[PDB]
């Protein structure tokens, strides 16, 4: 951050229908990705045609990675000659708040990160078109940071079935129902995702989680006594039907188990790699929402104050 | 006396409650939109079925 | 009567959220909370096997 | 001028002893709902902190922290309480001292995470409240100390206390109720951890039956490596089936939620300038944050 701020200046070819010279006054606060962080840039950078990899359109599960190789920033204020904006990665104003218009389908609460979509969702799939420029802009949805990590979720579960010749599609939030519009995903982007995975998948086992194995018998004879043992099985997940049949049992003894300390050493090789893996797919939660004069819903098509999450 | 309505006759169950008909109600057995709809982009139709 | 004129049946068919839920066959609170305090010993006729 | 000052408002009614505890607590870290210039004390005390019913255990205060927005007090005001919120009204101003709750000694150029008071209590009598205050103690300590609390309780289904930094001792034992307060935690470690390593046990039906140290690097490589070679070095391809897809989904959200809970960001850095590098306990640090 400079004391100023820094402002990048995307400027806008002369050639404009002025119908769509009105469809950018709408864009009064969205996000924007840009490649680097040059001054000066142009709509054809912004927009979706430069967004494309070489050759091959890329889906809604592979746009993720084009995101975190870019930068996402917040439009400020659209002027006739071109369009100011702010990166996020950078420091991003002299005062430290930005408004962000919702472009999503679900409220806001206060002090909830904020981490980006593509758009995914059925019905309100909007993409802004440039006819007279001849240009697409596909614009992200800003959403709280725990549904991001579901969506995320969701979409790279359903390739892992693609791989294997029911069902995955339906969220929950706020009591709303919602599905996802998504009909193929390239195999190349799932194998970068996939091995995203496995390789912070392995790097949690240590020789602590052995000892850790042996408390599964545990947890299965506590959730007959308290209700909030209860809450974690929700009999979909594996350790409820796992333990129903392994009996395991700890192995014997460490090397150099007096000096070591082996269940604390397996907690923070966990906490490094699978706990970190909520960043590792998506991108991170840069943004939170600070409002000032209290509002506790921000609501769905209104602007919101905006200040960084470390 | 005057022009002549049209009555229509639409197949229904025979053990529904005739309680249902003694308020003001749909022929159709349930309410439609869209004032009953809210703010999203399914509600109108997902009123329906 | 409803909000407006309608004859709403409320069965004990209905009362299926507070009854079958297994909160009813809880016993904790009771028998180790009332035998906090001592208690005399009646004819142990019916008590005892 | 242009700073930005939080204005707490005292009720009246507060007795001659209530008053000399809040003029001692000066340099502290105090949370509240929303950037606001004017604030009741109702919102700041640990009463405010509950869902029921239920006062909050340290699963619950490492959850609100995201929520709440940290602010350091300014002078105390006997009319009012002026705090400085620490991400929007420091950042013109620049410096701010702090007093540690902490045992452990600050040295300079450290980043400071906030945790809350889990280590090891001020208490109103007129006004009907609590006041809990974090404590601030060095982010790689505090991915350290939560650490060896955890796996102490897995100890309860050598020594974990000792604990020596900048030559210092510490002592985790010192009791009672702090196992008890910190349960929680450690049943979403463990229902993390076996879904973790059931899954991959699953979807990877021979990590643990291949081969010791040479085979199992050789898998590992491969997998390390990065060329196009993914798909086919993982997956092994009534009756009911393993829901295992929808498990996936479950775990990587319960694991999505302790990401931000034990991150532990470095909200403050403390920069000493005219005076000893060391600050001590009880002594007030000046704060620096991030341009």
């Amino acid at each position: 951050m400079l004391a100023d701020g820094f402002e990048t200046d995307i400027a806008i070819p002369s050639g404009i229908s002025r119908p769509d010279a009105a469809a950018l006054q709408r864009c009064e606060g969205r996000v924007v990705f840009l490649p680097t962080i040059r001054r000066q840039l142009t709509l054809a950078d912004v927009a979706h045609e430069s967004f494309v990899s070489g050759g091959v359109s890329p889906d809604t599960l592979g746009l993720l990675l084009a995101y975190r190789r870019r930068f996402p920033a917040v439009i400020t204020r659209v002027l006739p000659t071109r369009i100011v904006a702010c990166p996020l990665d950078v420091g991003l104003t002299h005062a430290g708040t930005v408004n962000l218009r919702n472009t999503s389908p679900v409220d806001l609460c206060n002090g909830d990160p904020i981490s980006l979509v593509p758009p995914v969702f059925e019905g309100q799939a909007t993409d802004v078109r440039l006819d007279s420029l001849d240009l697409t802009l596909r614009f992200p949805v800003p959403l709280p940071s725990p549904l991001a990590r579901e969506i995320v979720a969701r979409l790279v579960a359903r390739g892992i079935r693609d791989l294997n010749p029911p069902d995955l599609n339906v969220l929950y939030y706020n009591g709303s129902r919602l599905s996802l519009l998504a009909d193929v995903q390239q195999l190349g982007p799932v194998n970068a995702e996939l091995r995203s995975l496995v390789l912070n998948m392995v790097y949690s086992i240590t020789e602590g989680t052995t000892i850790i194995l042996t408390l599964i018998p545990r947890l299965f004879a506590l959730s007959a006594q308290d209700g909030y043992v209860n809450a974690l099985l929700q009999m979909q997940s594996v350790t409820r039907e796992a333990a129903q049949l392994i009996h395991p049992e700890a192995p014997a003894l460490m090397q150099d188990g007096e000096r070591r300390l082996p269940l604390y050493e397996a907690l923070v090789a966990w906490l490094t790699h699978a706990g970190q893996l909520g960043d590792t797919l998506a991108l991170a939660p840069v943004v939170r929402v600070c409002t000032f004069d209290g509002a506790a819903v921000v609501r769905s098509g209104d602007m919101a104050p905006v200040i960084r999450y470390p | 006396h005057g022009q002549d309505a049209v009555c229509e006759f639409i197949a229904t169950p025979v053990s529904t409650d005739v309680n249902y008909f003694r308020r003001p109600c749909n022929p159709r057995g349930r309410a439609a939109g869209g004032v009953y709809a809210g703010d999203k982009e399914g509600d109108v139709t997902a009123l329906m079925y | 009567w409803g909000k407006d004129r309608q004859v709403l049946r409320l069965s004990l068919e209905h009362a299926i959220g507070t009854v079958c839920h297994p909160s009813l066959m809880n016993v904790d609170a009771a028998v180790g909370g009332l035998n906090r305090d001592p208690v005399e010993a009646a004819n142990p006729y019916g008590a005892y096997v």
